[PDB]
Parts: C-alpha cells; sequence; structure tokens
C-alpha cells in the first residue's frame, strides 16, 4: 500500500478544520467505551478513529486529534495507532475503495487481468483516484477469499469469483448508480 | 637459513663463510651476497605468484577505495583503521631478520591496545660499533677508516 | 564599506571584481562562515607591508560556484542516488531522500535533488 | 623548472606518453572557475606566499555600555 | 533471593528476576547490545545481546530474559558468533555511508561492535539501493539524520518514561517506520537533549556542536555544573583554549547520567562577552586600563568616599566561588564592614531560614533518598524549571509506586500528577491540619520541599513557620536516621555562602546607604539600591547590567577556568577542575581580591590556593570535604526548626509565586549564550511553543 | 616506599613544588555503553594556570609551556598508582570513581 509515516498540513488536511461527533455518533461511541475496563478506556482508540473515519471519509488529523482528547491521550499516541494500521486512510479518497488482492493464490487465478481491465476502464494507476472523486484503486493483501480467488473489494462489499468482463460490469453500476448484487 | 621469513623459503641461495676473519674476506662475502641476491631476485620475478598482497582481513589492512565508497562495512573498517587503529593482543615478541647490516630485531611489547608499549630496536650496526676499541687496537689510522666501512655503520641505525 | 568584507552573508549584496585584492575571494567578497577571517583583516598585518598583494594566492569561493549548478530533477522516483559523478573517483555513495517539498543538497558534492513535481514550487 | 606549466611537468618526467595537448576531451580536467596564466615559484620576490591564519580569533570580548543608576 | 547462575563458567549472584545481560556485567562478560540502556524500560527489537540458554533449542535476548537459579549461559560459542554478524549485516544493510560527514564518527558504537563483533565485509550490492528517510525538524537543538537511525528507541523510551514528553513516538509500520513527531513540530523538555546521549548512532546529534570537532581531539575534564543549585557532574570537553561541548558523567546520588538543556547548551556563551582587561570608567565611556592602574584606581575612589563601618557593601552572585565569597568577607570584615549579602531580593533582612543551622536551608533528605520517598509535598517551588534532573527522579519514583505529591503555590506545567491545594499560606495551613498532613504523619518517609523563592516573597515568615510547626510537633519527620525538611535552591552559591556565613542578620546593617559597593558577580540588581554616587567596583567574567552598573570592572574567569568550590542545594562540598585559561588578562577571583587587598591596606594573610582552601576549613570544618554531605545531627536539627517557630506573625495570604521566569536566561553564560538565544525563539520562555516559528 | 627517588629521577624540582597530578579512574563516557576504558588508574597533571595553551599568530597554532600537558601515566590498580606518586614525591590527590547502583530490570516491570 501507501505508507507515509509523515503528515503534512493541507486545506484539506489540517489541525484547524474542527471535527466533533454528531448527536448520532456522540451515543453510539460511550457504547463503545462501556465494551472496555474503565482503567484501560485507552483501548477504544481502533474503534472510535473508525467511526470518525466514516463519519468524515477518512482519518484525517483533526480526527485522530479529537479522539485523544475524547480519550485524554497524547495525540502522538493516537498517531502511532492511526499510521500502524492500513484501514486508516490519512487522505480524501474516493466514493468507493476498490481494494484488488494481488497474493499468490490470488494471482493463480488471474488477479493480473482483474487489474488490467480496471486500469484502463478507469484511466487511473493503483493508488490513484478519479477526477470525480468517485473511485479509489488500491493494490491490497490477501482479504481472506481466496478460494474464490478473483475476488475484489468494494469499500465494505466483498465481491467473488470474477472476470475481466464481469468487473468492467461492477465498475459500471457504481458509475451509472447501481449496486451490483455481492457475492 | 636459521629461521625463514617472508617465502625466503622457497627460493635457492648460498652463503659465502670466510675464514681468516678480516677485512678482505668480509669484502669477498658481501660480493657474493650480491650475485646470490640477484639470484633470488631472479627467481622471485618467475615465480610470483597471483592474489592478494594483503591480509584478506580488514580489521587490520585498508579495504580497497573502489569497495570503500560502495560498502558501509567497508567504510566503518577503513573509518576505524585510520582514526582509531587495529588493537595488537597483548604480549611480547623478538623477531630478527638477515638484514644487510647483520642481524636487525625488533623487542615490541603489546598491551592489548593499538599502541605498541614498547618498541625495543636491536641495531648489527650498533654492535658492530661496540667492538671497535677491541678490534682496531694496534692498527693504524688509516686502518680505522677500513674498519669503520668494514662494518657497514649507518649512525641512524646506530643512534635509533 | 568594510562591513560586507567583514561579515559572513548567505549572498553578497553588491557585484563581486575580480580585481579587488580586499575581497574575500576573487568571486566573492564577503567571508562564507562566522568563523572565517575576514581577508581585509588578515592582510593588515606587518607581514604584508612590502608584499604585492595580487600575486597571493586568492581560490575562486566554492559556495559561489556549487549554486550555479541547476538543480537535478528525478522524474518517477524520490530517491536520488550521488557518488560524485566520478564513480571510484568520487565520494562515497548515498542516498537522499526527496519527499519534502524542496530541493534537497549531496552531503558530499553539494549538488541539489528533487522531484519534477516540485519544479513549480522551488523555481518560484 | 618551475616555470613549466603543471601540463606538461608530469609529460617531461616521462610520466605519460600523452601530452597535454593530445589529451582527449574526457581525460581533460574541468574546471568551472576561469584559468589564467602560468605563475611560477615567486620566492625571492615582493609575490612570495605569506602564511596567515585563517580563523577568527575563539574568543570576542565584552562591548562595554553604561547605565544610569536610578 | 539470590541466584547462583553460570555465565561462560563463571559463577554469578543477582537479585531474582535480572536480566542476563546484568548478571553478565556483574560476572566480566561483555555482551554486545544497542537496544539494552540501564537506566530505560527494557526492549527487544535490536536482537543483539542474543545468547545461548544451555539447555533450550531458542536463543534468548539477555537484556529481557529473567535470571534463574541453575541457569548456565554461553556467550560465546560459534552460534552466538554467527547471531552477532547476522544482526550487524542486517543493521548495515540500509544504513548510509555517511561516517566522515557524520558527528557520531569517532565515537559511534555501531562502528566499535561492527568492527568487534560483526565481518570485516558487507554483502550488500543491490542495484535498487538503501532507504531513504527524510530528516525531521524538532527544534534547534537536536538535529535528525533519520537515515541512521537503527530503530532502537532508546529515544521513544526517554522522552515518555524519563523525560515525560510524549510528543516523540514511532509512526509507521515495518521497513517505513519513522522516528519523530509525525507532525511538523518540536519536542518540548528541558531535558530533551539528553537524547543526543542516548542515541548510540548519528540519527540524533548535537545541532550547535554539528561538524566542530571529532572526539579524539577533546580533553576530558570531570567537573561540576554551575547553571543550577543540583551541582550536576559533568565532563567538559576541550579543544585547546576552548570548550567545545558538555557532556553528563555517573553520578547516581546527584544526577545520574542527565543534565538539563541549559547545562550542556549554554557552554558557548563563554566566548561571548567575556570581560577579558580592566575597565576604568572615564564619563558616559569605559576604557581599558592596566590591573596596576585598575586597582589603584580602586584605591584611589576608595579615599575618595571614606566609607565608614556598614558603607562598605559586598554583593554576591549566582555563579561565584566559594574561595571569592570568604576573601570577600574577610577584606569586607578587615575594613570593618558587615554588610555583605547575595544579589537575591529576599523581603525579610535576615532570610526566613537563616544561616545559624545548616539544616534550615538544605535537602537534609539527600537526593538519592527520593527512591524511598512515599508523601513529597511541594511548597511554592517548580522542580520542572528550577532542577529539571531532579524533577525527573520524582517522576521515575512516582512511576514505579504510590508515591504522592502535593503542591501549594502556582500552578505549573508538571511531568508527573501534582494534587494541587492552592496559591498562598492559608492553603498550606489547611492542608498540614487536613488529609494533606495525616499523609505525611503516616508516611514512613515523607519529603517536604519549599521552593527558593518563597524567602522572595512577603509571606516568607509565615511558610516557614507553618512548616516548622508541623515539623516539630510530627514525631516522624525528623528521626535519627530521616530528616524530611528540604529547601531546593536554584542558585550554586547560595549554600556555599550561607554556610560561611556570608548574609546580614541586622536590619539596619542592611538599610546602609553604601558608598563603596563591591559586585562580586552580581547582575539581578535592578531591585536593589544603588546609590549615584556610590562607587561601583564589578568583578566576573561576563559584562551585563552588573558591569554597567560599574565604575571600575575586574575580569574574572568562568568556572571552568578555575579550581573552584561549591556547596549545592543539599550540602554537598564540590570542586571544580580547571579545563582551560582565563580570557584575556582575567585572572582567578579570589586573587582579585587578594591583590586588591594590598591596595587597601587590609593585606589578606592568603598567598596560595592551599592557604586560601585551609581558611575554608576555619570558617566551617566541612567545606574541605569534597563529594561528602556532613549531615546535621538530630537534636541541632530540632532546635533550628524550633527556632523557625515564631509565634505573633501573620500570613499576609499572597500567591507563592515562581522564582523562574525565563528558563534559558537565568546568570549572565545563559544569557550570553547564542543558543540560548535560539531556544526561547523556538521554544519559549516557558518551553510551551510546540512549534518552530525560527525554523523554515 | 620512603625513599625519595625523585633525587634520582633527573626531573625538574618544578615538577614537587609546583605542580598538581590527579590520580583518577576515567569516568564512561555518556555517548558509548562500553566500559574497557574504566579499568585502569591514570595520572595526568593539573593544567599551568597560565602559559597552558595560547594562540600563536603566525599560523593559529595552540602553543604551550606545559611539558606535561600530554603526559598520562597507566596503571592497573590504584595502589600502584599512589605508591608511584609517593616514591616520585609528587604532590598529588585521587578522585574516587562512581560506582553505579545496582537496579534489578526486567521485561515483566514494563507492565508491573
Ligand atoms: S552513525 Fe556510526 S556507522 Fe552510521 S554514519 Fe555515523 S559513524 Fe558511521
Ligand atoms: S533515533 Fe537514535 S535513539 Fe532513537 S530509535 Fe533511532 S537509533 Fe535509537
Ligand atoms: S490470497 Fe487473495 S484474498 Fe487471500
Ligand atoms: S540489547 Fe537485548 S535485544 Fe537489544
Ligand atoms: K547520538
Ligand atoms: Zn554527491
Amino acid at each position: 500500500s501507501h505508507m507515509i509515516s509523515v503528515h503534512r498540513d493541507t486545506p484539506k488536511d489540517n489541525p484547524e478544520i474542527p471535527f466533533e461527533f454528531t448527536k448520532e455518533n456522540l451515543e453510539r461511541a460511550k457504547e463503545i467505551i462501556a465494551k472496555y475496563p474503565p482503567q484501560y478506556k485507552k483501548g477504544a482508540v481502533m474503534p472510535l478513529l473508525d467511526l470518525g473515519q466514516r463519519q468524515l471519509g477518512f482519518t484525517s488529523i483533526s480526527v485522530m486529534n479529537y479522539v485523544a482528547k475524547y480519550l485524554d491521550m497524547p495525540p502522538m499516541r493516537v498517531y502511532e495507532v492511526a499510521t500502524f494500521y492500513t484501514m486508516y486512510n490519512r487522505k480524501p479518497m474516493g466514493k468507493y475503495n476498490v481494494q484488488v488482492c494481488t497474493t499468490t493464490p490470488c494471482q493463480l487465478c488471474g488477479s493480473d487481468g482483474i487489474m488490467k481491465a480496471i486500469t484502463e476502464h478507469l484511466q487511473i494507476r493503483p493508488g490513484q483516484t478519479t477526477p470525480d472523486n468517485l473511485f479509489t484503486l488500491q493494490e491490497v493483501e490477501c482479504l481472506g477469499a481466496c478460494v474464490n480467488a478473483p475476488m475484489i473489494a468494494v469499500n465494505d462489499d466483498f465481491y467473488e469469483d470474477l472476470t475481466p468482463e464481469r468487473t468492467v460490469e461492477i465498475l459500471k453500476g457504481f458509475q451509472s448508480g447501481d449496486i451490483p448484487k455481492p457475492g | 637459513k636459521s629461521q625463514p621469513y617472508d617465502a625466503y623459503d622457497k627460493v635457492d641461495f648460498d652463503i659465502a663463510v670466510g675464514t681468516k676473519g678480516d677485512c678482505y674476506d668480509r669484502y669477498l662475502i658481501r660480493m657474493t651476497e650480491f650475485r646470490q641476491s640477484l639470484r633470488i631476485i631472479e627467481q622471485c620475478c618467475n615465480q610470483m605468484p597471483p592474489g592478494p598482497v594483503k591480509v584478506e582481513d580488514f580489521k587490520v589492512a585498508p579495504p580497497p577505495r573502489a569497495l570503500m565508497k560502495e560498502d558501509m562495512e567497508a567504510l566503518i573498517h577503513h573509518f576505524l583503521l585510520y582514526t582509531k587503529g587495529y588493537a595488537v593482543p597483548a604480549g611480547e615478541t623478538y623477531t630478527a631478520i638477515e638484514a644487510p647490516k647483520g642481524e636487525m630485531a625488533v623487542y615490541v611489547v603489546s598491551d592489548g591496545s593499538e599502541r605498541p608499549y614498547r618498541c625495543k630496536i636491536r641495531a648489527p650496526g650498533f654492535a658492530h660499533l661496540g667492538a671497535f676499541d677491541h678490534i682496531a687496537r694496534g692498527h693504524f689510522l688509516p686502518d680505522a677508516v677500513a674498519i669503520i666501512g668494514t662494518m657497514d655503520l649507518v649512525f641512524g641505525e646506530v643512534d635509533r | 564599506s568594510t562591513k560586507e568584507l567583514t561579515t559572513a552573508r548567505i549572498k553578497d549584496i553588491s557585484k563581486p571584481d575580480e580585481n579587488n585584492l580586499q575581497q574575500q575571494a576573487p568571486n566573492r567578497i564577503s567571508p562564507w562562515s562566522k568563523s572565517q577571517k575576514p581577508r581585509a583583516e588578515a592582510q593588515d598585518n606587518v607581514r604584508f607591508a612590502v608584499k604585492d598583494l595580487a600575486k597571493q594566492p586568492r581560490p575562486y569561493a566554492a559556495i559561489d560556484l556549487i549554486y550555479k549548478q541547476p538543480i537535478r530533477y528525478i522524474e518517477h522516483d524520490n530517491v536520488a542516488v550521488c557518488d560524485g559523478n566520478g564513480g571510484a573517483q568520487g565520494h562515497p555513495k548515498v542516498y537522499i531522500n526527496l519527499d519534502q517539498n524542496k530541493a534537497i543538497p549531496c552531503g558530499y558534492c553539494g549538488l541539489r535533488f528533487a522531484q519534477a513535481a516540485f519544479k513549480e514550487d522551488i523555481e518560484s | 623548472m618551475s616555470e613549466v606549466e603543471p601540463g606538461w611537468h608530469y609529460w617531461l618526467a616521462y610520466g605519460t606518453d600523452v601530452p597535454p595537448n593530445q589529451l582527449k576531451p574526457e581525460e581533460k580536467s574541468v574546471r568551472a572557475y576561469p584559468v589564467k596564466k602560468h605563475v611560477p615559484n615567486l620566492t625571492y620576490t615582493d609575490g612570495a606566499y605569506v602564511p596567515y591564519n585563517t580563523a577568527r580569533p575563539k574568543c570576542a570580548t565584552w562591548d562595554p555600555k553604561v547605565t544610569e543608576r536610578p | 533471593k539470590e541466584v547462583e547462575l553460570t555465565v561462560d563458567g563463571v559463577k554469578v549472584s543477582i537479585e531474582a528476576g535480572s536480566s542476563i545481560i546484568q548478571a553478565a556485567e556483574k560476572a566480566g562478560v561483555t555482551i554486545p547490545r544497542y537496544c539494552y540502556h540501564e537506566k530505560l524500560a527494557v526492549a527487544g527489537n535490536c536482537r543483539m545481546c542474543l545468547v545461548e540458554i544451555e539447555r533450550s533449542p531458542k536463543l534468548a535476548a539477555s537484556c529481557a530474559m529473567p535470571v534463574q537459579n541453575g541457569m548456565s549461559v554461553l556467550t560465546n560459542t560459534p552460534k552466538i558468533k554467527k547471531a552477532r554478524e547476522g544482526v550487524t549485516e542486517m543493521l548495515l544493510e540500509n544504513h548510509p555511508l555517511d561516517c566522515p560527514v557524520c558527528d557520531q564518527g569517532g565515537e559511534c558504537d555501531l562502528q566499535e561492535q561492527s568492527l568487534r563483533y560483526g565481518s570485516d565485509r558487507g554483502r550488500f550490492h543491490e542495484i535498487v539501493g538503501k532507504r531513504a528517510v527524510e530528516n525531521k525538524a524538532i527544534g534547534p537543538l537536536i538535529k535528525t539524520s533519520m537515515n541512521r537511525c537503527i530503530h532502537c528507541t532508546r529515544c521513544v523510551r526517554f522522552l515518555n518514561d524519563v523525560a515525560g514528553a510524549p510528543e516523540f513516538g514511532t509512526a509507521g509500520r515495518g521497513n517505513d517506520m519513522q522516528i519523530g513527531t509525525y507532525v511538523e513540530r518540536n519536542v518540548n523538555s528541558e531535558l530533551s537533549a539528553n537524547v543526543i546521549d542516548l542515541c548510540p548512532v548519528g540519527a540524533l546529534t548535537s545541532k550547535p556542536y554539528a561538524f566542530r570537532a571529532r572526539p579524539w581531539e577533546l580533553k576530558r575534564t570531570e567537573t561540576i555544573d554551575v547553571h543550577d543549585a543540583l551541582g550536576s557532574n559533568v565532563r567538559v570537553d576541550t579543544r585547546g583554549i576552548e570548550v567545545m561541548r558538555v557532556l553528563p558523567r555517573l553520578n547516581d546520588e546527584i544526577n545520574e547520567e542527565w543534565i538539563s538543556d541549559k547545562t550542556r547548551f549554554a557552554c558557548d556563551g563563554l566566548k561571548t562577552q567575556r570581560l577579558t582587561k580592566p575597565l576604568i570608567r572615564q564619563g558616559n565611556t569605559f576604557v581599558d586600563a592596566t590591573w596596576e592602574e585598575a586597582l589603584a584606581t580602586i584605591a584611589e575612589g576608595f579615599q575618595k568616599v571614606q566609607p565608614k563601618e556598614n558603607e562598605i557593601k559586598a554583593i554576591v552572585g549566582s555563579l561565584t566561588d566559594l574561595e571569592s565569597i570568604v576573601a570577600l568577607k574577610d577584606l569586607v570584615n578587615k575594613l570593618g564592614s558587615e554588610n555583605v549579602s547575595t544579589d537575591g531580593d529576599a523581603t525579610t533582612v535576615p532570610p526566613a531560614h537563616g544561616a545559624d543551622f545548616r539544616s534550615n536551608y538544605i535537602f537534609n533528605s539527600t537526593i538519592d533518598n527520593i527512591e524511598e520517598a512515599d508523601q513529597i509535598l511541594l511548597v511554592g517551588t517548580n522542580p520542572r524549571h528550577e532542577a529539571a534532573v531532579l524533577n525527573a527522579r520524582i517522576r521515575k519514583v512516582w512511576l514505579r509506586s504510590d508515591l504522592e505529591v502535593h503542591h501549594v503555590g502556582e500552578e505549573f506545567d508538571s511531568t508527573f500528577e501534582l494534587n494541587h491545594l492552592g496559591s498562598d499560606v492559608n492553603a498550606l495551613a489547611k492542608a498540614l491540619t487536613g488529609e494533606v498532613g495525616k499523609k505525611l504523619s503516616e508516611a514512613s518517609k515523607p519529603l517536604i520541599i519549599i521552593g527558593s523563592g518563597v524567602t522572595e516573597t512577603q509571606d516568607a515568615e509565615a511558610v516557614y513557620a507553618t512548616v516548622a510547626k508541623f515539623v516539630t510537633s510530627n514525631a516522624n519527620i525528623v528521626t535519627p536516621e530521616w530528616n524530611g525538611f528540604n529547601l531546593l535552591h536554584r542558585e550554586a552559591s547560595r549554600v556555599g555562602a550561607l554556610d560561611v556565613g556570608f548574609t546580614t542578620q541586622s536590619p539596619e546593617v542592611a538599610n546602609t546607604k553604601a558608598k563603596f559597593i563591591y559586585l562580586l558577580g552580581a547582575d539581578e540588581i535592578v531591585n536593589k539600591d544603588i546609590p549615584k554616587d556610590a562607587f561601583v567596583v564589578y568583578q566576573g567574567h561576563h559584562g551585563d547590567l552588573g558591569a554597567s552598573f560599574a565604575d571600575v570592572i575586574l575580569p574574572g574567569s568562568a568556572y571552568t577556568e578555575k579550581t573552584a568550590t561549591y556547596v549545592n542545594t543539599e550540602g554537598r562540598v564540590q570542586s571544580t577542575r580547571a579545563a582551560t585559561n582565563p580570557p584575556g588578562v582575567a585572572r582567578e577571583d579570589w586573587m582579585i581580591i587578594r591583590a586588591l587587598s594590598e591596595y587597601l591596606g587590609a593585606t589578606l594573610p592568603y598567598d596560595n590556593l592551599y592557604e586560601m582552601r585551609s581558611r575554608l576549613a576555619d570558617v566551617a570544618p566541612h567545606l574541605l570535604r569534597h563529594e561528602v554531605v556532613e549531615p546535621v545531627s538530630e537534636g541541632i536539627a530540632k532546635v533550628g526548626f524550633q527556632s523557625l517557630v515564631k509565634p505573633g506573625i501573620q500570613s499576609k495570604g499572597v500567591l507563592l509565586k515562581n522564582p523562574i521566569e525565563n528558563f534559558y536566561f537565568t546568570d549572565v553564560i545563559s544569557k550570553s549564550s547564542p543558543t540560548m538565544a535560539k531556544c526561547v525563539g523556538s521554544f519559549g520562555s516557558k518551553i510551551e511553543k510546540i512549534k518552530d516559528e525560527k525554523a523554515n | 616506599t620512603d625513599l625519595a627517588k625523585e633525587l634520582v629521577s633527573g626531573a625538574p624540582k618544578e615538577l614537587i613544588t609546583e605542580r598538581v597530578a590527579r590520580i583518577y579512574q576515567e569516568a564512561k563516557a555518556a555517548t558509548q555503553s562500553g566500559q574497557h576504558n574504566t579499568e585502569t588508574w591514570k595520572i595526568d597533571w593539573d593544567i599551568l594556570n597560565k602559559g597552558n595553551r595560547w594562540e600563536n599568530d603566525l599560523m593559529g597554532y595552540q602553543s604551550s609551556s606545559d611539558y606535561m600537558q600530554g603526559t598520562i601515566l597507566k596503571f592497573d590498580t590504584r595502589e600502584g598508582a599512589i605508591r608511584f606518586a609517593k616514591g616520585q614525591g609528587w604532590d598529588y590527590y585521587i578522585q574516587e570513581p562512581k560506582v553505579r547502583r545496582f537496579v534489578k530490570k526486567d521485561y515483566s516491570a514494563n507492565f508491573y
């Protein structure tokens, strides 16, 4: 993946941008803390970061500072957690994250063809974003769905047993505005 | 011949030995050593083998410059050999070689550091000149000049 | 003015004169180190009383020459490799990171490397 | 002997078989600074090299100032 | 609890739970290490200390593996030799070839341990190249070259646990993991610069010291620090006439391998604003003069004003050596004068702690007993800024035990948890009578610490009365073995000046309008009266407000240029060692007074340093016992505390303000330091600015 | 021991009546974890209060008049250093080396 260990202030991502959990996420965050002992409430950083990431769209520096202040922890401790796990998107990202597995079990059944077909359709190389901020192609490791090796992931949904002609249809569905059937 | 060193055991040469023990015998020996040295030089030219010229140990011998500028370990060894030097195990030695003047020996004392603790230099000329009184007594003044010359005296060696 | 001749500055506020013997270098007026003794002060010694200052060794300032070299811009790579452009006759090979949005010089040669994507930002 | 240019000093001493005027363009030295006429040894003249310290003094004295008491 | 183990056939015995690497050191067996430090938490991320347990098929890290009874440890088998070469090769795989341009060259642990335990040749010929890491900006003190880091986490462990600054950590995963602060900010800690010493490689280096020297050039002198009253032991490195850098040296009783950023980075002020020549004022300008002319002018100026008994005033600064204090006192005494004091602004003419009893103004518990403290009370003090090393020691005890620290006075940013009570004597009275005073009474080894800024407030008398009454009325504070009363000074000359009685206990004397003022390094004289017609002589090593207020200036030597005696806050006598000579025609400070004495008709009987030091014994017998604290006996200590109990004295309820305003500007050397100027601009006066405004 | 061996050593009288030697054991450097240099006792001389170092004006060289400035003797034991200093009739003083207090260190303490 794209691993950078240094944050650079941007108009899209800088600590000045205010962030706060909505009144819906304020209540649901309290249940998360209740799943941990009171003297070890620092173990809820991971769910809180994802809660903010889904609300805002990505794990901005404002979200990391907000979680640090919420749990009475130094900001650097939250920075270590967010930068260690690859599912914390420290950049705006697109509406649908395209995750293509390239590991050996998936590579045997033609995962290379899946990557080739998508690159020439969306016209974005892996790690890039479509101009309309709709798609995001990402190269990912094993996701566990290796028995159905030609497998891809869009946001939170899996898509197994694919072919290059099938992957275009899935992209066409999201481009049009229709959710393809996952399976 | 008594304690061969540095490939002197792989060349053939002879030693001239006098009988009367005077200057003329020593002149003849030094002329034979001239031809025997030329005999050895010819063998070294023919029998020069390939291979490294220094020990393949970068903790004592400096690494090559090209390897120094490309290898991390070579740079470290180059840096430390020129700034701190190499440590020598503690102990002492008395190493002697057949110097052209005679027997030249060094008594080096090591303390486990990178600097010798003591370095006694044994000079054959220093010992030769100490016998000048015993040898030149009764001779005439021009004979002393010959005796000084026949001892092959260099006073840097004597006064090291 | 004797203030530009005795103070270390990043740049000379005027154009150096190659025929002026009070400059630190023929191509640079001011010294380039805080501990570098000014040439004008050094030449004001009893040993220069009857000595011609023109024939004294006056090598060119290396700080002004190195910054006349254009920045090397690297395409499709965030790491620059420099070994002195001579190989075995250069300097030890080092790798320079180019992630930051600025030119970063070599630790030995002083040649500055940067990415081509930052070319517009650096030049302005 | 010092009047011989450093280019031809090496050739005279049998250090090489290629004179500096026969040098390949890649074998020549590249100077970013201008080149002047050869200057021989300047001893026994007024142009002799005069050594000097290139470093400033290691301690700077205090610049005195007077402040009036209230 | 001892366990008899074996290390390469050597019997060892240490406490249960000790690491193998600790037992190996006790047995004389050396094990290479990068990530292990005897003052940090245990990490096993470097794998250089691997040893072979006798009956086990796995190699154990000796820094983390606990010791067992009957355990036999091998440390020099060919299997371990393979491991050391293999780990060394991995460390040097991506390391940059930077030794010539790297300031750690001659003192690099990576170089020495790779030479000693690694192979002589490398095998990395990859054309893809090494890893490249950008350099982080964390302020003007720590220079970063992160290509050279070996990911050993010494800096992370120290700054989080010892220094208490959690803004430094490890961000990333795998080969892309980078040490730093992630965001663009600086490290805010008075002990941050100790990270430079702990970093075994050139990744973290001193920025002021960068490129200026190699360790083999420097000469090492074991002297003491005078920038605070702790007397931290330091190793001053010199290259001929100039001091290059200051490093800490081990002393578990005083500083424990740590020094503050003020101590090690103020050495560059020794080259700026120095007093090198005698100066004589002529109107509004100072002109140079000879020593004979300067001393004659003082004698001529002495007879111009004709001062009487108490019209001769002597003031001693924070950096004044003890030999000069006694010499100035005796010269003052020979002139029939007793008006001697320090440049402080104590409200009461006799300080509330007084000078009759040593126990009233020293750290009676000693710094090394903080490891045993159960309860600590801070009365109007800021240990983080006044005693940076001592503050870190309290945090270490706080982390590893249930020690509770209560604070009375002005709140401050602390490295531990403070149970704040109030900001006046009224809260202290409530605390010592309430639950807070019950904890101290029930504590087995309680501690009470009074700040040096208490005597500079209008409630100085009340604070020492409240504590003394509580101390005398409770039998556990003062015992034959324990003494819980402590005073934390911030100047290295206070305890030495008080041990010799260089203070006026007579209010009438201190109110005299002086005609001849002798400033011996005194510079905080804005609030101390100086008559416009008075004749002022300043003796010191830096030109400052004291020099500007003088008429004749006598240049002296600094603490690095003289063998001088300093008594720290715990009553420990320590002697400096001269590393260089004073610049110009500056002289030793005690010789200037002796030479001037002959010009005033009061020739002192001192001729050499030994005679001067013999005078110290006459003034106080404990001043010739170096590195030894002479404690006050239990019976005498109670009388001194009882003398502080003064009934019929009111409490004004004023704030116990912290004495230090700017951490980097506390004396002449620090003010003259260009590095401290950069620290104020970047870190701030209170070290509170997280963003560097002078770094681009 | 009691013999005044300085009467026959040939050294100048200034070594006795004007110079002070320090018997010390080298402290561990704060920048390195090695302790090899701390295993031996050494003797050096205190600097001259004047003339220890001064700057030569021609080239900036470090001029000196102290002939003992670069002499550092090495001893294996403290008693040997004292016996030699007493034998030569030197004015000396001993700096006792600082000993590190032993504290147990285990990985379990990182959580307990
Ligand atoms: S840290 Fe050590 S090995 Fe690395 S470049 Fe510096 S001196 Fe060389
Ligand atoms: S920067 Fe230095 S101290 Fe910190 S982990 Fe790297 S090598 Fe260790
Ligand atoms: S190998 Fe691709 S999902 Fe497991
Ligand atoms: S010293 Fe034990 S693994 Fe680092
Ligand atoms: K370091
Ligand atoms: Zn280069």
